[PDB]
RNA sequence: UACGGUGCUGAAGCAACAAAUGCCCUGCUUCCAGGAAAAGCCUCUAAGCAUCAGGUAACAUCAAAUCGUACCCCAAACCGA
RNA sequence: CGAAGGUGUGCUGUGAGGCAUGCUGGAGGUAUCAGAAGUGCGAAUGCUGACAUAAGUAACGAUAAAGCGGGUGAAAAGCCCGCUCGCCGGAAGACCAAGGGUUCCUGUCCAACGUUAAUCGGGGCAGGGUGAGUCGACCCCUAAGGCGAGGCCGAAAGGCGUAGUCGAUGGGAAACAGGUUAAUAUUCCUGUACUUGGUGUUACUGCGAAGGGGGGACGGAGAAGGCUAUGUUGGCCGGGCG
RNA sequence: UAAGGUGAUAUGAACCGUUAUAACCGGCGAUUUCCGAAUGGGGAAACCCAGUGUGUUUCGACACACUAUCAUUAACUGAAUCCAUAGGUUAAUGAGGCGAACCGGGGGAACUGAAACAUCUAAGUACCCCGAGGAAAAGAAAUCAACCGAGAUUCCCCCAGUAGCGGCGAGCGAACGGGGAGCAGCCCAGAGCCUGAAUCAGUGUGUGUGUUAGUGGAAGCGUCUGGAAAGGCGCGCGAUACAGGGUGACAGCCCCGUACACAAAAAUGCACAUGCUGUGAGCUCGAUGAGUAGGGCGGGACACGUGGUAUCCUGUCUGAAUAUGGGGGGACCAUCCUCCAAGGCUAAAUACUCCUGACUGACCGAUAGUGAACCAGUACCGUGAGGGAAAGGCGAAAAGAAC
């Protein structure tokens, strides 16, 4: 999953990061409200934010 | 300006209780769990943006942790102007 | 009758608190002793 | 580095089920296996599950020599392959 | 402290011995005095805390070389 | 009406006298034992600034964060096992 | 196909002891000859744990005080509700600070806890509850005091202390009445307010210190007067006619 | 390196992976909240309050960095005061704190023993403080010896409980000399000649060895008792492996291994080989450490308590010769023997264990062994320093008991 992130540019890595954070917020709000049975999305999105800003850190020098 | 990320971080969950309901149907105010370090301003901005509703004022209180292991959390009384939220 | 322990949080922290221990080398040795023994509560500071 | 896997038709060496044959349904991390229909715990009324058994207690079934066998590890085509020891036949 | 800037003499400890040889832990102090020395090269008076043997060393060597020694070991005067 | 309680409507709503240890009063009078401090505050200028900056007034707008707020508290919640 | 251990019984030796095998137990134990001992308990006002005794004895914590009816429950002297009766009333009422820390409120429960029973509880368990520009803290400022750049000292560690910096128990800006929850209210809501900055805009202008001068800013006692909280009585209004 | 996973709890739930990018383990990274040397100022630790820049801004604001003190070095400007200094300011570079023992220093007891006690002993011990390093210290003769000689320190066995010292009491207690372990010596106080001239560290490599993942491993069945075999019994087989641990009782052959053979992207250590970098050789003539040696006084250290007291040290006061010179050779003097102080540096043998891995015990087996086998420095107690527990075991499998 990190590969296709690698060929992506810093500019679009930020857009994806924002998209992931909005998804994290949405999933948090479903999960708190009682729906969202697919409870693993939470871990998936945290992990995806992690790799996105790992890549985004290593691009910056 | 408070940037996008902090807003995405400050709202934890909607607090649901008899008080929270009656608050919604009488004072047109919604009660939320927020990040323990969130501010009146941050909660206000976050609600206005992420919920696309208009807010009059925010009142916050930190609920002390009950013996068990409950962590201290902050409860927010968000008073909407006229938009129906949820 | 009046007993010996009349609590006061301010006085407690000023007399035995963490920064009072750190003020003098003898207090820092109290702290070193208590770490060496592995005290869960290192001082009165709560 | 296992010598007993899931899809594996295996025979029991000890414990009321000597000689019975079955398939390894599950492999528990504690060095026990769930084998098809050997260690049936019958309690009350109706059918119940198979309790675990030590992997030490089952042996891979050669099914050609018709007898239990020991397993070994070699490197055919630069790849760890399991082989029946009493036959040298890759599994 | 009671240290000579020049020689480094300090207070040392020793016994005080009575006629019956009763021993009492005591101290011997350097004969320190704070005295202003004319430094010809610098055209200023430098004040040093020296023992009397310190002044004698100044007299042999001269204040310039002694001040050099103090700078060398970093004593501030 | 859940027998807990809830809603709805609502008349008069004044005067006299007596009043604190409370207020005026940090006053007043007396006394000897002769009764904090600094800031806010108000005014004056100095170096400077100079058709500027500041000040002052009006008026509009906005900001006032963060934390404590339950409960006991002459006591079965504190100090005394 | 029954190890040690435990509990019996028989036999044996001068003893310390040994041997056998019933039962329990359920997995170890060791003839022999050597070797090494944390090698043997009844006492030390021994040490630790168990369990006795007195003995179902004393006691059950202010001599303010209880009695019925109904409810609920398996069960009510103690819980709830009602009616009486007693007790406090400058307190045993209310409100805080300090301290405590969730004891708060609600629903369940009754093991332990509660000197009795408990259906009850500050008990267990689960869910809730603490909303502030004006109240407090923080914050500006200082006292006693603490710490203290340099500094002056002192075998070292350190001591004292100047500029300073902290430190309330003190001085610095401002919200009140009604209504509300099961539990929060000067915080929510309703009405009516007030304070301090910033930012503009307009008018008019001397503005500007770590400095100066005022102010803050002050004792004890006593004696008035003028008041108000507050009460009492009349009137008024609503009800009453025993 | 894998067919299984998502630490335990732990069921579950949601999933993920199956030659390969599930998991897992190693190397190397990135992130790393607040407190705490805590360092931007404060503070009652984990909090409060900033300033200064640089951006952004939706004008409400927001982000990110920096900012402690000291020492040193440089720049700048710079009082009395004229130059000057003192100061100030700004950078850069270090340091700070913690950690078990060991080690070197600066301080320094008492109980006790002497059958009392004061000399003495305990004892330079406990403790305190400061500083370093993987060791530290010491170390290259102003050393012993004895008329022969040896040859730097450290450590061990002797010497020897000897000689001595000692209210000649209690006690304390050497050397010389020998056996060993280990074992290289150097440099400045200075210039010439020579001139990187071998050189000891720094780094970049290259190679060989470790180390931090791992890989393969060799062989057994029938029958009997039993709940189960690993036991018995019969007949085998491997073995450079019959170390161990499991597996339902007691397994060389069932499993994990074991002996043995291997492995490393990468990152490290350790040898060498180099390249280079500060550095210096050799040579010849010099020079040869002064408030010092010694003395007077008061102490301390030497086994040596001042004794007939050598020797060393220094608080105090003095004060040489200087290589035709001086020190020592147990008062002292002569003699003839030996060495060169008043400047340094230095490996090894030696000490120690917070830690890590392996392996072993006529070591313990839950009142034992750590205080603690168990979520223990915990509950608990104290105002605080500090004190300080009790507590293991169902079964082969929860099959943990539906009704």
């Amino acid at each position: 999953k990190a590969k296709e992130l690698r060929e992506k540019s810093v500019e679009e890595l930020n857009t994806e990061l924002l998209n992931l954070l909005r998804e994290q917020f949405n999933l948090r709000m479903q999960a708190a409200s009682g729906q969202l049975q697919q409870s693993h999305l939470l871990k998936q999105v945290r992990r995806d934010v992690a790799r996105v800003k790992t890549l985004l850190n290593e691009k910056a020098g | 300006m408070i940037r996008e990320e902090r807003l995405l971080k400050v709202l934890r969950a909607p607090h649901v209780s008899e008080k929270a309901s009656t608050a919604m149907e009488k004072s047109n105010t919604i009660v939320l769990k927020v990040a323990k370090d969130a501010t009146k301003a941050e909660i206000k901005a976050a609600v206005q943006k992420l919920f696309e509703v208009e807010v009059e004022v925010v009142n916050t209180l930190v609920v002390k942790g009950k013996v068990k292991r409950r962590s201290d959390w902050k409860k927010a009384y968000v008073t909407l102007k006229e938009g129906q939220n949820l | 009758m009046k007993r010996t322990f009349q609590p006061s949080v301010l006085k407690r922290n000023r007399s035995h608190g963490f920064r009072a221990r750190m003020a003098t080398k003898n207090g820092r040795q109290v702290l070193a002793r208590r770490r060496a023994k592995g005290r869960a509560r290192l001082t009165v500071s709560k | 580095a296992a010598k007993i896997r899931r899809d594996d038709e295996v025979i029991v060496l000890t414990g009321k089920d000597k000689g019975k044959r079955g398939k390894v349904k599950n492999v528990l991390s504690s060095g026990k296996v769930i084998v098809e229909g050997i260690n049936l715990v019958k309690k009350h009324g109706i059918v119940e599950k198979e309790a675990a058994i030590q992997v030490s207690n089952v042996a891979i079934f050669n099914a050609a020599t018709g007898k239990a066998d020991r397993v070994g590890f070699r490197f055919e085509d630069g790849k760890k392959v399991r082989f029946f020891k009493s036959n040298s036949e890759t599994i | 402290s009671r240290v000579c800037q020049v020689t480094g003499k300090r207070p040392v400890t020793g016994n005080n011995r009575s006629h019956a040889l009763n021993a009492t832990k005591r101290r011997f102090l350097p004969n320190l005095h704070s005295h202003r020395f004319w430094v010809e090269s610098e055209k200023r008076f430098v004040t040093l805390r020296v023992s009397a043997k310190g002044m004698r060393v100044i007299d042999k060597k001269g204040i310039d070389t002694v001040l050099a020694e103090l700078r060398a070991r970093g004593e501030k005067y």
